[PDB]
């Protein structure tokens, strides 16, 4: 046929693929975190909007890091084969490489080794996207007047 | 031109290729998120998916989602150390291909 | 719609926006160059501005360099933990707008 | 006029800008880094590729930090109002969030500060691009067969 470039992400798949909601809003007690208000609200929005761009989605409510690390691991271990791609999105509070479960921190890292290229073969050379809501240290941005 | 380190008889790619960050916020700092309207990031995020998803390549929204969370939010604290704080997300890219949700 | 963080009558932006760090590398993984022709990362960011600067927005060119470095290149050594070793460059964008080079 | 969107920088400013390249190939032997082999190609590879796009490329080979530092205080000081953007292309060893310089380590932080919003402000609003060629942790990628 003609020329072929290939300069953007085969998403023709028979499925976009999932998107995976995880909505920290409730904490234990015993790790002294607040609650997340408002974090429903964004929840409900990424629902919707994703669901408009034809993705799988699921989502799930305050899991505890052992929680976080089995349903990432199981959905790695999913076919993968006749989707697009894969999205995540975690919503809790953090730290710079860290996302807390309900109760304690996850490394970022722990979650995205599941789908490296080599240990997730059905989304090799597909796009893994990871869209994370939470503070990534302790600094503030005074700003500068435009 | 030949060397050691390239045209490889067995293709391969990065393991951590492929993969995209998007962050609310620059490395090192605080998130923002309004009690009652949701996160700065996750509300413009979704606005800008709604609004350009049919015809924007992705990190071009995501370049949006920037803009507007940069210069449209400003925090409000009681705590004169927390309030008229700014936040700027921050788009990690390890992808090879642009990326269109249509096709 | 009206909020305590939003549409604030003295515009503001973040003093750490506008800011593209291109890295040659992951997050935490080592750099490779070759001693004779160069670093992979920056033979293949010359490459695609010679090529594309005219043509593409900066983000895209970008993208072509992490797919160049990615695919075409692997690295050589005598020592095995060192041998047969992937690299994949990455982007980290804070910037507000699409950047061309041209006008 | 017609309708104006604003969805891409101004470059047409009289100048495109600076493009400072610190190219770090010899270190002191005090500190037990090795040559980088090679890096004079990059630094040649990109003083005539960004010449070609019209920037003000200034070289400076093997830094100390202190040099580094001041360089780039210096540069952060100049009147960049008539400029389009600025660049940065640093060549030399690093580890996560460093820089070396030919003497010790330089935080990436300390020298990007220079040019915040509120520090640069002939810059404030404007692309500051920091082109990165170091090492950034001692993993490495087996990778994947496709």
């Amino acid at each position: 046929s003609g020329i072929s470039l290939d300069n953007s992400y085969k998403m023709d798949y028979p499925e976009m693929g999932l998107c995976i909601i995880i909505n920290n809003k409730n904490f234990h007690k015993s790790t002294g975190m607040t609650s997340r208000s408002g974090t429903d609200v964004d929840a409900a929005n990424l629902r919707e909007t994703f669901r408009n761009l034809k993705y799988e989605v699921r989502n799930k409510n305050d899991l505890t890091r052992e929680e976080i690390v089995e349903l990432m691991r199981d959905v790695s271990k999913e076919d993968h084969s006749k989707r697009s791609s894969f999205v995540c999105v975690l919503l809790s509070h953090g730290e710079e490489g860290i996302i807390f479960g309900t109760n304690g921190p996850v490394d970022l890292k722990k979650i995205t080794n599941f789908f490296r290229g080599d240990r997730c073969r059905s989304l090799t050379g597909k796009p893994k996207l990871f869209i994370i809501q939470a503070c990534r240290g302790t600094e503030l941005d005074c700003g500068i007047e435009t | 031109a030949s060397g050691v380190d390239d045209d490889m008889a067995c293709h391969k790619i990065p393991v951590e290729a492929d993969f995209l960050y998007a962050y609310s916020t620059a490395p090192g700092y605080y998130s923002w998120r309004n009690s009652k309207d949701g996160s700065w990031f996750i509300q413009s995020l979704c606005a800008m998916l709604k609004q350009y998803a049919d015809k924007l390549e992705f990190m071009h929204i995501l370049t949006r989602v920037n803009r507007k969370v940069a210069t449209e939010f400003e925090s409000f604290s009681f705590d004169a150390t927390f309030h008229a704080k700014k936040q700027i997300p921050c788009i990690v890219s390890m992808l090879t291909k642009e990326l269109y949700f249509y096709h």
